[PDB]
């Protein structure tokens, strides 16, 4: 839609630039400069959206509908390690993609400019100019819209991170010997009376009918390991 | 709980990870296509503000699979703000930062780098590190500096933020095609190599030169990486025998290794400014046609008021 709202504004310029009126140009330059405001503010609206959608708690609305692919994360057994089949890190470049997604379909369109006829600058478009890549210091709040979205997958990562994290704490079930228990609880309360307390409360996240930990778009699905 | 100290203290053998490497630059230099051909993809896709790349070391060695983040920054100012995003006092001790010199265009390049070295100094304090850790770092990077083997000085490390550094500059191979189109000296290219081998030194850093075009260093980029974030072992001499690519361990420049650069070059003292002998180069696009403006109303009736007035 923001293409073909553009190109038709392109055809409707070069139309102008049909006929012979002064200061085209710089009437084009102005128009282009009113497009990057309006077009930053809409960006600004859409990136709020992203953030709220990635964060969970989210027929023109300003920000739009956000939609980020489920990042799915599995925690494999094999040579009796604890895996991840995508690594941890893979769970934060796959968010950045979408969230640059949702900065291309807004800040790839083609800028409007006044070239069509006039060929004076006989120059290959520039990138920074041809693609209309400004927008972002266009930004109506400030950067702080980008301080949010990345605090979002900061977040958003992080802690879970921390839910694998306790997933590998179980490493320990196949290597770890018994003995190293025993020696250092002999005789407690009267045998253990605690760690056979604060075992039961471990037997969190897990032993629950829950097969995937769904977390916004990032799940990670302890199926090969669960039984 | 009881658990936590149970279970952790029955650990294995493994390798150390969570290690943030990171990336300023200035912005154009290819330092997406730098960042993504070294970790094997060809190249990513660019953007704007940071961006993540997951680099993946295998050490064949102890046949183990690691991660380091390669955590790119846009060049513009306006997004520096984000890179509180990029290193925390808990990824501080363990971050390795290099900088893009795109040698296509040496006009930008101290500049550049000096604009890296207020940026992080800045964000290394408004983070308000405490200042036995700072020193105890700072420290630790000198000795290691130190023990170079394949040194002390009035301006060796003089001003450092105790991580190891890099000057990586990529596009070398444009060196030939300037050269030759801009009739770029050869006591220039000394110049400039003297000047950041003395800017390198005054930060501790190990400078190499690349080109993706010649996929030259690549290799040992990689190399030089993996043993200055991991501890790897590494063998590859001080290769600065030939100016077309060059690379500096971090130790092993000298001054007087410096001042065997200075001697070859005697046009222009190097004790100049920077941009003093380098050749600006000079813009190419028009200044946009002047407004045509037109007289309005107003004063253009006073004129002829006069200009009956006058009849």
């Amino acid at each position: 839609t923001f293409s073909e709202i553009l190109n038709r504004v392109q055809k409707a310029v070069d139309d102008l630039n049909l006929h012979s009126y002064s200061n085209l140009p710089i009437w084009v330059n102005k128009l282009d400069m009113e497009i990057e405001r309006i077009l930053g503010v809409r960006l600004q609206a859409g990136l709020r959206a992203w953030t709220q959608v990635l964060l969970g708690q989210a027929s023109h609305k300003p920000g739009g509908e956000p939609k980020i692919k489920n990042v799915v994360h599995e925690l494999r057994i094999t040579n009796q390690v604890i895996y991840l089949n995508p690594p941890i890190e893979e769970c934060r470049y796959k968010l950045y993609q979408e969230m640059f997604a949702w900065k291309m379909v807004v800040l790839s369109l083609p800028r409007i400019q006044s070239q069509r006829y006039q060929v004076g600058v006989h120059y290959e478009l520039t990138e920074e100019e041809k693609f209309y890549r400004n927008a972002l210091t266009r930004m109506p709040d400030g950067p702080v819209a980008l301080e949010e979205s990345y605090s979002a997958v900061m977040g958003i990562v992080s802690e879970v991170e921390q839910y694998v994290k306790v997933w590998l704490q179980y490493q320990c079930l196949w290597d770890m010997q018994a003995e190293n228990i025993y020696n250092r609880l002999g005789e407690d309360l009267n045998k253990w009376q605690a760690l056979l307390v604060q075992i039961r409360k471990a037997r969190g996240t897990f032993d629950n009918a829950e097969t995937k930990k769904e977390f916004g778009p990032v799940v990670i699905d302890y199926g090969k390991v669960q039984s | 709980s009881s658990i936590l100290s149970e279970v952790s203290t029955r650990a294995r053998s493994k390798l150390p990870s969570g290690k943030n490497i990171l990336v300023f630059g200035e912005d154009g230099s290819g330092k997406t296509t730098l960042m993504t051909k070294l970790q094997g993809a060809e190249h990513g896709k660019k953007g704007r503000g940071l961006e993540y790349l997951y680099l993946s070391v295998h050490d064949e060695d102890r046949d183990d699979h690691t991660r380091c983040n390669v955590w790119i920054l846009d060049g513009d100012l306006y997004h520096k703000g984000l890179l509180k995003f990029a290193v925390s006092a808990e990824s501080l001790p363990e971050t390795l930062v290099i900088f893009v010199a795109d040698m296509s265009r040496p006009w930008t390049v101290m500049e550049s780098l000096q604009k890296w070295a207020s940026v992080l100094r800045e964000h290394i304090d408004k983070m308000k590190i405490p200042p036995e850790k700072m020193r105890e770092l700072e420290r630790k990077f000198v000795k290691d500096f130190q023990d170079y083997m394949e040194p002390l000085g009035d301006n060796v490390l003089t001003h450092n933020l105790g991580i190891p550094v890099l000057v990586v500059c990529t596009k070398c191979d444009a060196v030939s095609v300037l050269e030759k189109e801009h009739d770029y000296r050869d006591e220039h290219l000394d110049f400039i190599q003297s000047h950041l081998r003395r800017f390198c030194l005054q930060y501790g850093a190990a400078l190499i030169y690349t080109s993706v075009k010649e996929e030259k260093n690549l290799d040992l980029l990689y190399k030089y990486i993996v043993h200055k974030t991991y501890g790897f072992h590494f063998t590859t001499p001080a290769l600065v025998v030939e100016k077309d690519a060059v690379f500096i361990p971090a130790g092993w420049d000298n001054e007087k290794k410096i001042a065997i650069l200075h001697e070859n070059f005697t046009t222009v003292k190097p004790e100049d400014a920077y941009e003093d002998f380098i050749v600006k180069p000079p813009v190419r696009k028009l200044v946009h046609d002047k407004e045509l403006a037109a007289e309005d109303e107003q004063v253009f009736l006073m004129k002829q008021q006069s200009l009956l007035a006058k009849q």
